[PDB]
Parts: C-alpha cells; structure tokens; sequence
C-alpha cells in the first residue's frame, strides 16, 4: 500500500487570488485533491489518502496541538470523502471553510510534521511509500523566528530518516517562490532540479499525478547483445486501457465479499481432477489430436524470456501505420546487474546521434513465441513547467508479422486539383488546435462512475457528464462559415446523394 | 471469400535429387514448402480445395495420357478438400523419379484439372503453382494455348525456383544458388518463365517468381487467395454539412490461433465426462454456501460499495460515427500514445468518384500542411466511443487515412524516471563513443542500395509470418503422424527466418568483444 497526506496550508495566503480569473490557490488545492481522489477511485487503486490542514483555528487530530486540523485520517477514498472535499469548491466553498475553519493562525512545521508522523504511526498495513505532499506558497514560514525553523528542519530530517518522503508542491506566490530559502533541505532528494511554481489547476494536477504514482515494472527482463553481454532492464507500460472495473456480486443480505470457486470433478465419481489426469485435445474434421498439457505449453519455447538484440535498423524503415498493440517502455534496472545503466546510457546516446532504432526479438515470459520489437530511442523532455513529459529510455514498438498485416482492395487512385486542395487547406486551418496527450477523458467511465456515485449516496438522478469527445458542431460550423458550401459545390455534383 | 481451387504442380525429376552437401536438395525444399501450404490449409480449417499434381515420376496418371503424350504426369490427388492423407503423402510416399518432365505439359495438365473438375463447383479464385528447378527441355508450341486459356479460364499462377531473381552456408529460409551458378537450360527456362509471368501480370509478374528459401519466410504461397477484408461503411463528417461517405478496413489486426485446447479425460479421451463447477460460498472463513438468489450484482467504489432503471441506466451513444474533433500538427500526435489492438485504413467508398475526390483533397491538404485529424469513432450504436488520430497515407497506388485509437487521461500513467544524459555517476567516457558507435555501425540491417542513394533493409521483419503458427502446425501434424513419439525440435528454416543475416553477426563479432572487455558488468 501507499499512504499520502495532502498537508494543505490553510493560512490567509492560500485564500488570496492575485487579482485574476484563475482560482484562489486554496481552491486549486481542493479541486486538485478532489481530482486525485476521484482518480484513485477510477483505477481501483487501494492506496490511502489523508487530508490535513495547518494554520487554521480549530483542530481535530490525535494529540491536539494548535491549529492542525486532520480533516480525514488515513483511509481509503469513498463517496463521503469526495463530497466532503467538494463542499470547499468555489467561492462559497471558501466561505464555508472560513466558518468552521478560521484562517490565519500561527503554527510550527515541527509540530505539524510530528502530527503527520503520528498519523502514520497508528496504521499497521505494509505500505510501500509514505509521502507528505505539502502545499505552501510561503517561502519562509518561520522567517520571524529561527528556533521554529530549526525544529522544523530537524523534524523533516527525522521524517526522511524514517523512510517518509517529504514533497513540496509550492504554489504561485507573488514575486516568485525561491525554494532555496527554507525548503532547500526539507525535501527528500533521492541534483533533481525542482518543479516550477504551479500557476493554475492543470499544472498542479499533473505535477501531483506525477509525484504520487510510483513506477511499477510491468516486468523485468534481460536485454542481450550476445551469449554473454546481458543487461537487465524493466519494461514499464506507460499506457494501458483502464477498463470499467468489473462488478463484484455480493451476498444479498449483508453485502459481503463472496467466493467463486473452480471445482472441476468427474461426472461419475465426483473426485476432483488432478491436472495430471487430463490430456489436451483438438479436433480437425473427423480426426483428433491428443497431447499432454506440458506439450501444449512447450510447443512454444523459442527463447529464454527477454529481449535479445539483433540489429540496428535506421528509424526511417519503422513505419508509423505498422502498429500492432500498445507500445511499452524499456528502462535500465541497475539493481540486478551492476553497471547496466551505464551501457544503456551509451546505447541511447549513440542511437540518438545516428537516428537508429534497435530491432530485437522479445519474449515476455517462459513458453511464449516471440515478437519482433524495435527499441526506438527517445530522450527526456523537461517541459516549460519542468515536468518530464517524455521520459528517457527506449520506447519498445511491436512490429507485425505478415499474418497480421491485411491486404486491402483498391479502386483507381483519384486525386483532386490543387484548387480543391487549397480550399480544404483553408477548411483544415479553421479547425486547428493543440492536441495534448492528456486532453480528453472517457465518456463511459465518467458517466458510469457518476452513475455509481449517485447510487453511492441515494441521489435522485446522477451527474451526467458533459461530453468532450463529441464534435462541438454548432460552434465549429459557425467557425467555418461558408467555406463548407464552397467545398461542397466544388466537389459534389448538384444532385449528389450523400445519404 | 467462399473458396479457392489451388493446384500444386511439383517437379520431382532426377535433377531435383541434386543434394549438394550443405544445401537442401530442391526436392526436399519443395516438400517443405508444400507442407507449409497444406498444413496451414488444413489446420486453419480453410475451405480451399487443393489438388496435387506430381511430374517427374516414372509412371503416368492423368486424362491426357492418350497419344503417348504427357509422360511423367501423375495426378497424385484430384480436387478435393485437403486432409491428413495428403500430409502423410507429402513426406512418406512421395519420392523422386529418374525422368525429367516438360513442366509446360504440367501446366496444361493442371489447366485441364481446374477447368474440368471445377464445373459443378462455384469458386471465386483459381490459382496454380509450380515448384521446378527448370532442368528439362520442352516445346513452346502449346504455350500459345496456355495463356490463350489462362486469362480466359481466369487462372493465376506463381513460380518457385531454387534460385532467386536477384553464397556461403545456405541457410534454408534464411536472410541472405548464384544466378551465374546455374546452367544454360535453366536460363532458357527462366526466360520462358519471365515471359509468361509478364504476359499475365505486366511488370508485377517478376514479384511472383520466388525462391524456395524466400518462400519459407513469406506468406507468398497464400498470397493470391487470402480472404478479402470486410468493408465497414461510415461517414466522416466535419461540421454537419461536410459529410464524406467512406469505407474503412482493418489493416494490422493481430493474428491468434482459432482453436482452444479442449480438456478431456486422460483415459477415455472425451470432454463431456468433465464439467466445471463454480459455486458461491463465503470467501472469508466460515465458508458457507450462498445461493444464486442470495447473490446480487454490485460494484465497488474505493471503500464504499453499491448494489445493483438500474439495468436501463447504461450509457448511450449517438450511433456509428466517424466525425472529427480538430486537426493538429503531426509532431504532437506521437506514436507512443496509440491504443487499440488494431489499425484502420479509411478509403473513400467504392462507386463514389466525388467522395474519392473529397477524401483525396482532405488527405493531400493534411500531408502538405504536415498535420493529422483527431477524429471520434464508434463502431456501432452499441459501441464505446473512442478518439483516435486519422493521419494521411498516400501510396502511388491509393490514398487513405490511417486511423489509430489514442489514449484518454485515465489511460496514461505519467511516471517520473530519473535523467540519464544529465547523470553524473555514468560519466561520458570515450568508451561510450568509440565502442558503441563501432557496434552500431556493424549491426546495421540497412544498406544503401546499388544506387548509392536509396536505402534497402537487409532483414524486413514486418514480412516474416508468425513462427508460432508453423511451430504449432508442425507439432499437431507430427502427433497426427507419429502418435507414439515426442514433439520435434523447431525446424531450421524457422530458426533461420527469425535471425539476422549472418553478415550482421560476422561483422559484429569484434565490437561485441570490445564491449565485453570495456563495459564491466557484474551481477549481485
């Protein structure tokens, strides 16, 4: 498991919109945490999400220190927590917050960090990560007293000393935010030039989503240059279809988890069948073929499991419409083979300088017939906010085999006169936009999960999601104007029947 | 789309028993290729009628034996669905001969086979092959008739030869006889072959004359009866007044086996004697049975839980649609963000010249402007809508929009990997440059062609057929012919057609040694 403590700052500063249309930084913080919660419910991840505030008047915590309100102890997310955080959305949200939580109250980071350590103390589950995701737009919260800063620094050093990471998701303070003053040595630096001041929602939301999730190797493999020279890498899949997680049928009365056994016994004696008592069969015509399960899972061994290197074909030959199944991402795991990262760095550097892939043969696990994959290099991309939007390593591309690639009919290639191409260039340029990878969000998941949340609180009707992936047809027509008519009279006959 | 009528015509005259050590005899290579063909035509349970015709034998068996003509023409199997009798024949009871036969007479015989046997049978395609080494004299008179009935009986062809149309250890099926290592009779035959192939198909003929190695690492044997795709009609709409009536096909649809291993009892070898029981009890301790009426349909939500108008509150879509969102630079629709286990090619519908004009305009505008449509797509009314990039693709033969689905925000998974190039513990040594650069220059699978400008690829691994299919089919065949014996190891044309040309390994031998000496690796 993994516990994280959104340790929001409730001081007066977060409530001060800097005279702009954007949201007050406390409000970005709350919309961000609500977004993290709903997200961690989409993936069905079981991690633990606590919400804390510091700098307020009241307090609801373990030891009852001053101005430290633990709004939700360490527990899984649910409908109630999402709605409770939603209550602080918008200007009315800040209004409600300043009613049972007065702002602008002195504090000490040492005590709040001690409170968080104690939040981690009570739980007992084996959690792999514990991070306190501090939100602050105050460079020197202890600028008026050295003792407070000293205790806070010592405390943070202790938290890191016990295996608790200490993030810092500073927000947009006027005059910049110089992390060097007070937060130089509070954050666990596992170098690592730190992020930029989050300005609006989306920047902070992406930085949060990039600092909370932790890489899970979809597998660990050996990339082999020969019989001997083998490096050890990890295949992380950076994208996979997040399916609408499947229902759990529960005991009708008490609503408890239930079991679904797999008992396969004889229709005569009833004794359950050891796997050794059954042979695997296949029928062709009137003929039948029988062979043992080991010999239907070993008419496959080609390789050991892993990537084994075979050539360096230049990238121009790796076409773009030869796509088979989602691509993975290969990155050195220098834990196993001391020194693998070095040779991987060399190979990436000089695969980039020469614009050349590395065609390999990939067998995921034992007893699998290989594909031909191509390790296409790709170099880091520190975006304008200092996020990492294209991580360094070898993308891994799956190349089809001639059984895959289907052959399509064709009718005589008819081409249009450059007049028509020009007018369609005009229509094209009226719809340009800047697609970015994390732009759209599924209708079915969001519709179904709002349906669920409504059914999770006995509401009348659910919150229908306003669709994004639809064409904004009215506005888009009004954008083109009469261009479409020009094109239609250009190409279609007067008496065309497009329906 | 219904049936094909193939007629293999093997040559087995004495010339093909020329077994040069290190090189498979042409006869055994023909055996390997026809095993590949008929395996994948029986086991995939296709409905193609194969007829094998063997010439080169000592006997005679055909409808044209009269007049003491067409000697060494043994019709081994007339047109019928292929079964395991044929697959046993191909390697047990089909043996070389001492004659040398006229393969043009073999063509005329096969033409007779197809034109006669296929009288009461409706066939969409008619196909023929020849597996000859071209070492027999022949008379070209009836050639005039051959073509004069080929196109008029609507029959294709395909030629296989032990030598290509363009040295060292002859890896069968690998990725390499010399065209100057053949005889004059072979050259004359090959000229006749090229003549007939051109006369059938224009310049496209000389792509139909495959080697025997080359045919073991291609789907060329099936190339001319492969099932036509399915046209998915739809309407690519921009706005609501720009509707382009299109047809989309699947292109790169991964291929997997169509028969699952049924489980049967190890002794009586039947399935019905087995059943699977999956009954519900409490999963926690105190495992009590819970009835179906005691079980209802419920979803999880973080910690809370929900039970489950209810059945009818399923999401709704607006029907089959291929509409646009908005076009964007082709440098932002990267490729590492593709989803879906397929790819589509979108053509303008057939019989719609105007629609073709419109879509060609769209494609060319996209390509010149260097940017790609981000369309929305939903297979049918009951489908989950998805947004995918439709980007241009113009071939000299056709223009199309290649569609590939794209992620959503709740599909991606932004991680943060530490930097490599900026790292300090892996400092840039001269070893980096010299060693890895030499290695890369060695193992290149591309070479600039004879014209020093353009680039050929040595090892086109988007063209091999899937090894697991022939491995599986070999093993099933072996257990259908040797029930008492273990599975064979993997054949060698396979283990060769899944390996780089030996030139690569030979050139790379030394850089790899340099790396191993210079980049110390040690496991924990």
């Amino acid at each position: 498991r993994d516990s994280l403590i959104f340790l929001v700052d409730a001081s007066k500063a977060m409530f001060e919109s800097q005279s702009e249309d954007e949201l007050t930084p406390f409000d970005m913080s709350i919309q961000c945490i609500q977004s993290v919660y709903i997200s961690k419910i989409i993936s069905s991840d079981r991690d633990l999400l606590a919400v804390v505030f510091y700098g307020t008047e009241k307090d609801k915590n373990s030891v009852n220190f001053k101005n430290i309100y633990v709004l939700q102890e360490l527990d899984n997310p649910g409908a109630k927590r999402i709605l409770e955080l939603d209550q602080f959305k918008g200007q009315q949200g800040q209004k409600r917050f300043q009613d049972m939580m007065g702002h602008g109250s002195d504090y000490s980071l040492s005590e709040v960090l001690w409170v968080c350590a104690n939040l981690f103390s009570d739980v007992q589950f084996k959690m792999s990560h514990k991070r306190i995701m501090l939100f602050t737009n105050e460079d020197n919260p202890h600028g008026n007293d050295s003792a407070k800063a000293s205790r806070a620094r010592t405390k943070a050093g202790d938290l890191r000393d016990t295996g608790i990471f200490l993030d810092l998701m500073h927000l947009k303070k006027p005059g910049g935010f110089d992390i060097s003053l007070f937060y130089r040595d509070i954050i666990s630096i596992a170098l690592r030039v730190h992020f930029e001041e989050s300005s609006k929602l989306e920047d902070l939301l992406r930085k949060v989503r990039a600092k909370e999730t932790r890489k899970r190797a979809l597998s660990r493999l050996k990339l082999k240059l020969n019989k001997d020279i083998v490096i050890s890498v990890g295949i992380y899949n950076l994208v996979q279809k997040a399916l609408k997680p499947p229902p759990i049928k529960l005991y009708r009365e008490t609503n408890e988890p239930v079991k679904t056994k797999t008992r396969t016994f004889n229709t005569s004696t009833g004794g359950l069948l050891l796997p050794s008592d059954t042979k695997r069969s296949q029928i062709y015509g009137s003929r039948q073929i029988i062979l043992e399960k080991e010999e239907t899972e070993e008419l496959k061994r080609f390789d050991d499991p892993g990537l084994m290197l075979m050539g360096f074909k230049p990238l121009v030959l790796l076409k773009k419409h030869h796509y088979l199944r989602p691509s993975l991402f290969v990155y050195p795991e220098e834990s196993l083979v001391i020194g693998s990262s070095t040779l991987f760095s060399a190979l990436l550097i000089k695969c980039l300088e020469k614009e050349v892939a590395a065609l390999c043969r990939y067998t995921p696990r034992r007893n699998i017939p290989p594909y031909f994959v191509a390790l296409v290099p790709q170099e880091e991309e520190l975006d304008d906010q200092k996020i990492q939007v294209t991580p360094p390593g070898f993308q891994l591309v799956f190349l089809p085999f001639a059984d895959d690639k289907r052959k399509m009919p064709f009718t005589e290639k008819i081409m249009a006169t450059p007049e028509q191409v020009g007018k369609m260039k005009a229509i094209v340029e009226k719809l340009r936009f800047t697609y970015r990878s994390d732009s759209f969000e599924n209708p079915v998941l969001q519709q179904h999960f709002r349906n669920l949340e409504a059914l999770a609180l006995d509401l009348m009707e659910p919150e229908q999601a306003v669709d994004l992936t639809l064409p904004k047809v009215e506005a888009m027509n009004k954008r083109l104007g009469s261009l479409v008519d020009e094109f239609k009279e250009l190409v279609y006959p007067p008496d065309y029947n497009p329906e | 789309g219904n049936k094909a009528a193939v007629v293999l015509c093997m040559d087995v005259g004495f010339t093909m028993s020329n077994s040069i050590p290190g090189i498979e005899s042409p006869f055994e290579q023909a055996k390997k290729v026809i095993t590949m063909f008929v395996q994948r035509q029986v086991f995939a349970e296709n409905k193609d009628e194969i007829a094998l015709v063997l010439f080169g034998t000592d006997g005679t068996d055909n409808p044209l034996s009269g007049g003491d003509q067409y000697q060494n023409i043994t019709v081994h199997r007339h047109l019928m669905l292929p079964d395991f009798d044929l697959l046993e024949d191909i390697e047990s009871k089909i043996q070389p001969g001492s004659q040398q036969a006229d393969f043009l007479d073999a063509l005329i015989v096969s033409m007779d086979v197809i034109q006669h046997e296929t009288i009461g049978k409706k066939f969409e395609k008619r196909h023929i092959e020849i597996f000859t080494d071209l070492s027999s004299r022949f008379s070209k008179s009836q050639l005039d008739i051959i073509i004069h009935s080929l196109k008029k009986c609507d029959i294709s062809l395909q030629f296989f030869l032990p030598f290509s149309l363009g040295d060292g250890p002859f890896r069968l099926g690998g990725h390499g006889f010399p065209l100057k290592g053949i005889t004059e009779q072979q050259k004359e035959g090959l000229e006749i072959v090229k003549m007939v192939m051109i006369s059938l198909e224009g310049e496209d003929g000389l792509d139909e004359i495959y080697s025997f190695s080359e045919s073991l690492r291609k789907l060329c044997v099936f190339k001319k009866i492969e099932r036509h795709s399915i046209h998915w009609p739809c309407r690519l709409t921009i706005g609501s007044n720009l509707s382009i009536r299109i047809a989309a096909y699947k292109s790169i649809l991964q291929e997997r086996v169509k028969k699952t291993w049924t489980v049967v009892d190890a002794k009586t070898l039947k399935k019905e004697d087995i059943q699977k029981e999956t009954v519900y009890c409490l999963n926690d301790d105190d495992e009590t049975e819970v009835l179906k009426e005691d079980i209802i349909q419920g979803f999880r939500y973080g910690s809370d839980i929900v039970p489950f108008d209810e059945e009818q509150m399923k999401y709704k879509s607006e029907g089959k649609c291929f509409s646009v969102l908005g076009f964007c630079k082709s440098s932002q629709v990267q490729r590492r963000f593709f989803m879906g286990n397929q790819v589509l090619k979108v053509f303008a519908a057939r019989d719609d010249e105007a629609a073709a004009v419109a879509l060609s305009s769209l494609i060319h505008a996209l390509d010149d402007l260097d940017m790609v449509a981000i369309v929305r797509y939903a297979y049918d009314k009951r489908a989950n809508p998805q947004v995918g990039v439709a980007f241009p693709h113009i071939k000299h033969n056709y223009e199309c929009l290649v569609y590939v689905q794209l992620p959503f925000m709740e599909d991606l998974r932004q991680y943060m990997f530490s930097s490599l190039k900026n790292s300090k513990k892996y400092a840039p040594t001269e070893a980096q440059l010299n060693a890895v650069d030499a290695l890369i220059d060695s193992m290149s699978l591309a070479k600039k062609d004879e014209k020093t400008d353009t680039l050929e690829d040595l090892f086109p691994t988007t063209k091999i057929p899937n090894p697991r299919f022939q491995r599986l089919f070999q093993c099933l065949l072996h257990r259908a012919l040797h029930p008492r014996e273990p599975l064979p190891p993997i054949q060698q044309h396979i283990w060769n057609m899944l390996n780089p040309p030996a030139e690569v390994t030979t050139k790379s031998q030394i850089p790899l040694s340099k790396i191993k000496t210079l980049f110390p690796l040690i496991e924990a």
